[PDB]
């Protein structure tokens, strides 16, 4: 029981830490897209 | 040790009409010799020495000496009875290896490689005297598990290839065919930026870099999954026990029952007569 | 090159991450050992 609590909070760190830099992933995504839209014109 | 493989010796470049009495007498200097295999044809055969450092002594005084018209070619035979122990204990020793596996047969030397620091490699070097128990070692630990210590981590054993460094390669040992000659039209230099030779050389450098890249991949995933295997060795463990003690408890149980139902009917045949 | 750049930088930090919850891990077995051992006696 303690190490399957343990290993429960282990993993919803490492989803929150995934989450963050999805979207960190994301918004470089964006920003690129912005920059090749720019250089196109 | 004495009378070794270490002091075997290979000699080769022989005249034809060598005789086993003067190659006796050509290591007298050195005491005594071992196995003389020797053939009069091919000019080449088998001889051992008695100590490392007289082979050590007699090798390297015996060759570049012609003998009748025929500059002598002698070199340290490969050694044949090699093995090399893998994933070893954290804590392991030269008598381990030469122990444990002493059970395989006679264990000339086994010693862990190690590096600068003192610290161990992680691998083994295990070279008993003859063939045949090198081959049985192999398979044995091939299809069992050697454990070493208590730590429960088989050694994976498998055969040694022999790198030579000593005699490198020399150039009359080379093809020297229309190949080489097409492959060395043009010295060794650095490539001029820009030029062919410098982007296909690009080519080649992402190719290795990449390759790097793979094999720094697969040690991280077998680090991982090993510093996993580690951790949950506990957790098997007390499963195991407990796991033994349940089907003991079992067999107990049930050993009494049928021995309480032999005594019944035994004890009710008998007063019913 | 800008892809590859931001998945390395990712990766450092998913090593870094994972290395720190191993070794709390690892130290919780440990004491979790230790609990056992004083129970034994």
């Amino acid at each position: 029981q303690k190490r399957k609590e343990m290993q429960l909070r282990q993993e919803e760190e490492r989803r929150r830490r995934e989450e963050e830099m999805m979207i960190r992933q994301r918004e470089m995504e964006e920003q690129m897209r912005r920059q090749r839209e720019e250089s196109y014109s | 040790k004495t009378f070794t493989q270490r002091s075997r010796l290979f000699v080769g470049n022989l005249p034809p009409d060598i005789t086993e009495e003067e190659m006796r007498k050509l290591f007298e200097k050195y005491g005594k010799a071992g196995e003389v295999f020797i053939h009069k044809d091919k000019g080449f055969g088998f001889i051992r020495l008695e100590t490392r450092t007289l082979a050590e002594i007699a090798k390297v005084e015996l060759d570049n000496m012609p003998l009748r018209g025929k500059q002598l070619r002698v070199r340290f035979a490969c050694h044949s009875a090699s093995l090399t122990v893998r994933n070893l204990p954290q804590y392991v020793s030269n008598e381990l290896l030469e122990e444990a596996f002493s059970v395989f047969g006679q264990v000339e030397r086994a010693v862990v490689i190690v590096d600068d620091r003192g610290r161990p490699s992680g691998k083994g070097i295990v070279e008993f005297s003859g063939k045949p128990a090198a081959r049985k070692a192999l398979d044995r630990c091939s299809e069992g598990s050697f454990l070493l210590t208590t730590f429960p981590r088989p050694v994976t054993v498998e055969p040694m290839d022999q790198l030579d460094d000593e005699e490198g390669l020399p150039e009359k040992l080379v093809i020297k065919n229309q190949q080489f000659h097409k492959e060395r039209e043009q010295p060794p230099r650095f490539a001029q930026p820009g030029s062919f030779e410098y982007e296909y050389a690009m080519r080649w450098k992402a190719l290795i870099e990449m390759e790097k890249q793979q094999q720094d991949q697969v040690d991280r995933n077998i680090k991982e999954a090993r510093e996993k295997l580690e951790m949950e060795m506990e957790a098997a463990r007390h499963e195991h026990q407990v796991m033994l003690m349940r089907q003991d408890l079992m067999r107990r149980q049930e050993e009494l029952r049928r021995m309480e139902e032999l005594h019944n009917q035994e004890v009710q045949k008998r007063k019913q007569l």
